């Protein structure tokens, strides 16, 4: 039930200066990263390379290394053919991948964000531009659907290339995407009101309940905020309690989550 | 273009006198390129690391810098920003209860 997201990032600067950098995704834990000044792309878990043998993986990473030339090229030339007549700076971001049902069939999406706004997708067997793209951006879509071999690659990516893979992915993280890691958790607060703050982090996976109470009564007056990602994939996140003078003595802080094993966290204030 | 949002806040409970980690969560930033600092009393911390940038699920960017620190009553951390979308650098200071 996972998505897997292969997220581009290209910048085109000028004729003389482009770089294109990359990031892959299982769910929210990162599974590779493809810098512009590596050749090749690296694992960023030790299951990163899924189910695939050497070779496997050697014939798709060397798919992407001709691509990423290709890519480089092909918007260069299509942005010089184009309006309004070589406009750099240019960004491009895209993402691609498959959704995982198990039971079922995957589904797979390519999108396309063209000076940050959504413009492109591939659909079924070819390129569309969305609604309330730029018109002008029909030309290079209709010059890319000219391209069988390219549409062939990416039908195969997306419907069999991708699900393939990301199964083997599944089965080969499966402790980490699995593993619980317990929320700790503080007070503070700033001010005649205050706010009262429970900071929860290092918890995963992502689902928590974090609440403010008086004995068993939930404050429902409780706010959460972001979920705010810890450098080693847990996650933190603050819940705040708008209080007057007075009312903070016999609060607590509250906080479930599937590590605890059903021993929540009471902090009181 | 779009303006960078910064949120500044520890990974473990801030204990004055404990080595901990600092996280700068910096998002919704276009275009891509920026740079970011963290600081300890006004002056880089060399100790940064960044990790890669990325994109949401709306397209936006966001980036997460972290440090060691160690948080005393006598020094102030902060997050400092470069972005085409502003003037001047943006400098968020950690509320030291993050
Ligand atoms: C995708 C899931 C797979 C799971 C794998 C997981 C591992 C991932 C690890 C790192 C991933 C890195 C992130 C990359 C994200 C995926 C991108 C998908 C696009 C892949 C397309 C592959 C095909 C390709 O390289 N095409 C390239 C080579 O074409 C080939 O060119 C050859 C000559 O040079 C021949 O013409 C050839 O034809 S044939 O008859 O000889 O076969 C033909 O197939 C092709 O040039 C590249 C096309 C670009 C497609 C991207 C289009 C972007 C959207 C366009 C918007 C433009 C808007 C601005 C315009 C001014
Ligand atoms: C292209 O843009 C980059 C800015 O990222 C800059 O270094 C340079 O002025 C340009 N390249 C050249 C030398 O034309
Ligand atoms: C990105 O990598 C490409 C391919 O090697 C290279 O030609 C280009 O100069 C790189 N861009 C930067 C800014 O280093
Ligand atoms: C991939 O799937 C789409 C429907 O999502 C279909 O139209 C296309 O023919 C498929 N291509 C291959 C090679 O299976």
């Amino acid at each position: 039930n996972y998505t897997f997201r292969c997220l581009q990032m290209s910048s085109f600067a000028n004729r003389s200066w482009s770089r294109t950098d990359s990031v892959v995704w299982l769910g929210d834990l990162q599974t590779h990263r493809w810098s512009n000044d590596s050749a090749t792309i690296s694992f960023t878990k030790p299951w990163s390379q899924g189910k695939l043998s050497n070779q496997q993986w050697e014939k798709l990473q060397h798919m992407f290394q001709v691509y990423r030339v290709s890519f480089t090229r092909d918007i260069q030339e299509l942005v010089k053919m184009m309006s309004p007549k070589e406009d750099y700076p240019i960004e491009i971001q895209l993402s691609a991948g498959c959704e995982m049902y198990p039971g079922n069939a995957s589904e797979s999406f390519l999108h396309v964000a063209f000076q940050g706004k959504y413009v492109v997708r591939f659909w079924g067997t070819s390129w569309q531009t969305v609604p309330g793209a730029p018109s002008w951006l029909d030309l290079p879509i209709k010059v890319l659907n000219a391209d069988q071999g390219t549409s062939a690659t990416v039908q195969m990516l997306l419907n069999d290339t991708c699900p393939l893979f990301v199964r083997g992915l599944l089965e080969a993280g499966k402790s980490d995407l699995e593993k619980q890691e317990k929320p700790v958790a503080w007070l503070s607060s700033v001010p005649g009101h205050r706010q009262l703050v429970c900071h929860v982090s290092g918890f995963y996976p992502k689902p928590v309940w974090v609440m403010w109470m008086r004995g068993d009564q939930e404050q429902q007056g409780t706010h959460r905020g972001d979920f705010l990602p810890n450098a080693d994939e847990t996650w933190y996140l603050q819940a705040t309690l708008d209080v007057e003078a007075g009312e903070e003595a016999g609060l607590a802080c509250r906080v479930k989550h599937s590590s605890l094993g059903g021993q929540d966290i009471i902090l009181y204030w | 273009q779009k303006t960078p949002q910064i949120q500044v806040y520890s990974r473990h409970p801030p204990e004055n006198g404990k080595p901990n980690i600092l996280n700068c969560y910096v998002t919704q930033f276009h275009p891509p390129h920026i740079e970011i600092q963290m600081l300890k009393n006004g002056k880089k911390i060399p100790k940064v690391e960044m990790s890669d940038m990325s994109f949401s699920k709306d397209w936006s960017f966001y980036i997460l810098a972290h440090t060691e620190f160690t948080p005393t009553e006598t020094d102030t951390y902060a997050c400092r920003v470069k972005h085409a979308s502003m003037a001047e650098p943006k400098t968020v200071y950690w509320d030291r209860d993050m």
